[PDB]
RNA sequence: ACCAUAGUAGGCCUAAAAGCAGCCAUCAAUUGAGAAAGCGUUAAAGCUCAACAAAUUCACCAACAUAAUCCCAAAAACUAAU
């Protein structure tokens, strides 16, 4: 949560975290996505929309994030560790931003 | 024992085999003995 | 305005006044024990660390 | 801009301090704050000192929620007596039972501390009982027919007790 | 290695077990939701939007959690509570105000929970809402 | 920097790093904690 | 999610009146007129007194022989002073004021014409006699932190111990020197004379058993 | 074993884990009662530098080391190791193990001086300009005294410093 | 890594002592937080610790420059050594 509320998020748009809570790979999306709706996060900018999309049958957890730079970054999150797409992510948006 | 399966509209056709063999139990029943369940059930619920 | 004690119930009377409940005098299966044992821990930690350098 | 906490009578409300660097600093007006604190405040003729939380807005602009008042001007008003004990423990300051502690608590449940957390009466009297024991305030269980006896003692011992701490006072103050 | 020193149970432990024991036992609707790290203000004013229709929410550890619930017969709720948990009990459930009041934030999602014995996922609980 | 025989931390946000042979202990928030093993 | 542990709560602890270290005196009020020779057997080999606890818990032990004279005295009664909680700890002495006369001789001075003048006094210790006793309801960090820097500005080695670390230190001692594989020994080969090594030896080694050598202890030497 | 891979499609980026197969332990160990693997395969004291099919087992492919939790050694096994592969690493074997630099392979350098059985970075460490006499003399390490309990055919110590 | 809301500025002196020049009590709300173990203000405010919720590799102390004509055998980690 400490490197997002450090690194100036107020370049977004929309992030929604789409998952169904009831698989085995469900850990990593469910953590990034506290971390994403974490309180810095969301004082950091309130223009941006927070979105949880929860499902049954849908099996897929994915990350979608539209960014004013009329970017966006899709994350098939089903393996990748959560630290692993924080970084990432952190990293692709201050680099495009 | 245990639990449901807890299934989703996605693919929901699966019904509780309760359902059915209740209405095959008013479906096996004479039109005197549907008039008392239907005396009952106005005097209960 | 003075209220007959028939209208306070007792919640008010049953509750101590003078003497804190100590730790060996609660029961190790009520909370209030538990709270107390998490009071004197960090009563603890303070104690040690009284000799901070930073 | 922030929030600032002021504890502040309710038939007083002057330009100065502590009131004064602490609204100068974040540029609100303080005519206006005492203005709307004296039209908010006036319906109230206790007189009970009260803390209040101030709202600044990035825009100089505030925002007032008033709050009930002090918990140590409470006993102290049920109990009769107009300062604390010094040392708590070694001394009493004052008497009193569970009805004046479960009027305050009664008058408290409406706070903006106590409203949102919606525990019932017992932990207000639980809170009010150990705010009372950090002042020195001695609660007894039942004692209506004797408090006037209790009120008489305590009242010649309390002043037997000013007199000397005066008398120290004024020998501390003639050695230093 | 030697063999297992056994732990022994304690006086905390045990009250949880108890505790989580009445949960299953007293109340009928028992949600599951994702705790979201909220702000204090935030919080205590979900609480007292929760309090004016009398439900509660509790907070569980998953080291104490997780066995209870598969010892019990809750054991298809295991997915559930891999990560930050939130257990909402309310007796006489209404599940319509709880999702107006759910639906106010975006970003804390409603996992799945049982209505008296019916477990159901965040399209069972809109489906029992508008029933 | 300070050359010195014996490190300790003067914050909590000095980190200790062997480099170049000897220990250093860094610190990015006050520079003056920059120590160096003798 | 964590386990609670107890707290050992110290109810049988009473602090006596006056807990501050008191203040010692550079030369007693009796000055020794007469010039002593300096016996060296004062700090030579172990500690026969002051080597368990009186009534305190915690204790500054030391590991090897020395002479503490008035400024370390000093040294160790304001920090302990200074750094010691006066309502839940208390602090004695167990080493006596400085009481043997050193002679010193003005430079200039040619070798022979007599004894000098006697210009300081040091209290002689020994390897592991203790020196500052500390009690009280504290636990033992505490007082180990704000011991181990007295520990270190004494001369010779010292360690801030406790009750229990003196009886796990010797129990450890006991039990290395009895499971030591070698068949070998100090003690043995010396009270042995074997290889005639007395003829190396001195009298005293057949006491110190290869640990103390001069005023330095070392522990691992069985 | 996990790859991460990103794609980008038009200002998109989709970044997707990919899981391969991986080889598994031989079925057969000789001690199958060690929890620990070097000695529960009964390789305690006996891999060394040179040994490069045991050192290669766990580390990453540009030549870093693995984390212990992952692997499963007692730390005693995995500091030998760690200091082993940084052995075989300065000494120059494990070729393929190293970064791929299109750029940098280029611009040739002087010629990688051979060594073996090096304890310290080549980078850290001052020439020793007195040397000091035959009572005082400051030697030369050679080899990890980790190593010093490995299995001595010749029985003789292994001399760490010379 | 993970976050920090409540009676409350606990009571006395002091222009001010709001967890923090000082003295006495050290209660009590939320499952979860010490009248506060470290920074900071004139007084605040504010930044950290321990408390819950998330996991759980190991984690107590131990490292310290130097002289003068020119450094000082060279070398060597495994073929069996009481
Ligand atoms: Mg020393
Ligand atoms: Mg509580
Ligand atoms: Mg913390
Ligand atoms: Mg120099
Ligand atoms: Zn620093
Ligand atoms: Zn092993």
């Amino acid at each position: 949560a400490a490197a997002l509320a450090r690194l100036g998020l107020r370049a977004v748009k929309q992030v929604r975290v789409q998952f169904c809570p009831f698989e085995k790979n469900v850990e990593s999306t469910r953590t990034f996505l506290q971390a994403v709706s974490s309180e810095k996060v969301r004082c950091t900018n309130l223009n941006c929309s927070v979105i949880a999309d929860v499902r049954h049958d849908g099996s897929e957890p994915c990350v979608d994030v539209l960014f004013g730079d009329g970017h966006r970054l899709i994350m098939r999150g089903a393996h990748l560790t959560a630290q692993e797409m924080l970084t990432a992510f952190a990293s692709h948006i201050q680099a495009r931003g | 024992e245990a639990l449901a399966g807890a299934p989703l509209d996605n693919a929901p056709k699966e019904y509780p085999p309760k359902i059915q063999q209740l209405v095959q139990d008013i479906a096996s029943l004479t039109l005197l003995e549907i008039s008392d369940l239907n005396e009952l059930l106005k005097k209960t619920l | 305005v003075l209220k007959p004690d028939s209208e306070y119930p007792e919640w008010l009377f049953e509750m101590n006044v003078g003497p804190p409940k100590k730790l060996e005098e609660l029961d190790p299966e009520t909370r209030e024990y538990w709270r107390l044992l998490r009071k004197h821990n960090i009563w603890r930690h303070n104690r040690l660390s009284k000799n901070r350098k930073f | 801009s922030g929030m600032i906490r002021a504890i502040v009578r309710a038939g007083q409300a002057r330009p100065g301090p502590p009131l004064g660097p602490i609204l100068g600093q974040r540029g609100v007006s303080i005519n206006q704050f005492c203005k709307e604190f004296n039209e908010k405040t006036k319906d109230i003729k206790e007189g009970i000192p009260l803390p209040t939380k101030i709202f600044v807005k990035p825009d100089r602009t505030f925002e007032i929620k008033i709050g009930q008042p002090t918990v140590s001007y409470f006993l102290k008003a049920a109990a009769g007596i107009e300062k604390g004990a010094r040392h708590t423990g070694k001394e009493v300051a004052g008497l009193v039972t569970l009805k004046h502690v479960y009027e305050i608590a009664r008058v408290k449940a409406q706070d903006d501390a106590f409203a949102l957390q919606d525990v019932p009466l017992s932990s207000v009297v639980r809170s009010i009982i150990g705010s009372a024991r950090s002042l020195g305030i001695r609660v007894v269980k039942d004692l209506s027919s004797e408090e006037l006896a209790a009120f008489q003692k305590e009242r010649a011992l309390f002043l037997a007790a000013q007199r000397e701490a005066d008398l120290a006072a004024q020998a501390e103050a003639a050695k230093k | 290695p030697p063999p297992t020193p056994p732990q022994e149970e304690t006086g905390l432990v045990r009250l949880l077990r108890r505790e989580i024991a009445a949960v299953f036992r007293d109340n009928r609707m028992i949600a599951v939701c994702q705790h979201v790290a909220l702000s204090a203000e935030d919080k205590l004013l979900l609480r007292h939007q929760l309090r004016k229709h009398k439900i509660l929410m509790k907070i569980f550890p998953n080291q104490v959690l997780k066995p209870f619930l598969e010892e019990s017969k809750y054991q298809n709720l295991l997915p559930l509570f891999v990560g930050h948990n939130l257990l909402l009990v309310s007796e006489e459930p209404k599940v319509k105000e709880m999702v107006r009041i759910l639906k106010g934030i975006p970003f804390l999602p409603l996992l799945g929970g049982c209505i008296d014995d019916t477990i159901l996922s965040r399209q069972g609980f809109i489906n029992y809402s508008k029933l | 920097f300070k050359t010195k025989g014996v490190l300790k931390k003067r914050c909590r946000d000095c980190y200790l790093v062997k480099r170049r042979g000897r220990w250093f202990i860094y610190c990015k928030t006050n520079p003056k904690h920059k120590q160096r093993q003798m | 999610f964590k386990t609670l542990l107890p707290v050992p709560t110290f109810e049988d602890v009473a602090i006596p009146e006056k807990p501050k270290l008191r203040f010692v005196e550079r030369v007693p009020l009796v000055p020794k007129v007469r010039r002593e020779r300096k016996n060296l057997s004062d700090i030579r080999g172990p500690s026969t007194e002051a080597t368990e606890f009186t009534e305190g818990r915690f204790a500054i032990l030391a590991l090897g022989g020395g002479y503490l004279h008035w400024g370390h005295f000093e040294m160790m009664r304001l920090t302990i002073n200074r750094s010691m909680d006066p309502k839940n700890m208390f602090a004695l002495w167990r080493v006596p004021a400085p009481f043997k006369p050193i002679t010193r001789k003005g430079m200039g001075q040619r070798m022979g014409g007599g004894k000098g003048a006697i210009d300081h006094y040091v209290t002689p210790v020994k390897a592991g006699r203790l020196i500052v006793e500390m009690g009280g309801r504290c636990e033992f960090k505490e007082v180990q932190g704000f011991l181990d820097l007295v520990a270190h500005k004494l001369p010779f080695p010292a360690k801030a111990v406790s009750r229990e670390t003196l009886e796990k230190m010797r129990k450890d001692q006991e039990e290395r020197e009895r499971n030591n594989q070698n068949p070998w020994t100090f003690e043995r080969i010396a009270t042995a004379n074997m290889l005639g090594i007395r003829k190396v030896l001195s009298p005293y080694d057949l006491t110190h058993k290869g640990r103390y050598w001069g005023k330095f202890y070392t522990p691992e030497r069985v | 074993f996990r790859e991460v891979v990103e794609i980008l499609d038009g200002k998109t980026t989709i970044i997707e884990g990919r899981i391969t197969e991986t080889p598994q332990e031989s079925p057969n160990p000789p001690n199958p009662t060690g929890q620990c693997p070097i000695c529960r395969w009964n390789l305690k004291h006996k891999y060394n530098y040179e040994d490069v099919l045991l050192l290669s087992q766990f580390i990453r492919p540009h030549g870093g080391m693995l984390p212990r939790r992952i692997t499963g050694l007692c730390q005693e096994e995995h500091l030998k190791i760690e200091e082993c592969v940084k052995m075989a690493h300065r000494a120059g074997l494990l070729p393929n193990h190293r970064p791929k630099l299109p750029e940098g392979f280029v611009p040739k350098s002087k010629p990688r001086l051979n060594r073996y059985l090096t304890r310290w970075s080549p980078r850290s460490v001052k020439p020793i300009y007195n040397k000091g006499h035959r009572w005082n003399k400051v030697r030369m390490p050679v080899g990890s005294p980790l190593l010093k309990d490995n299995v001595s055919y010749s029985g003789r110590p292994l001399l760490l410093y010379h």
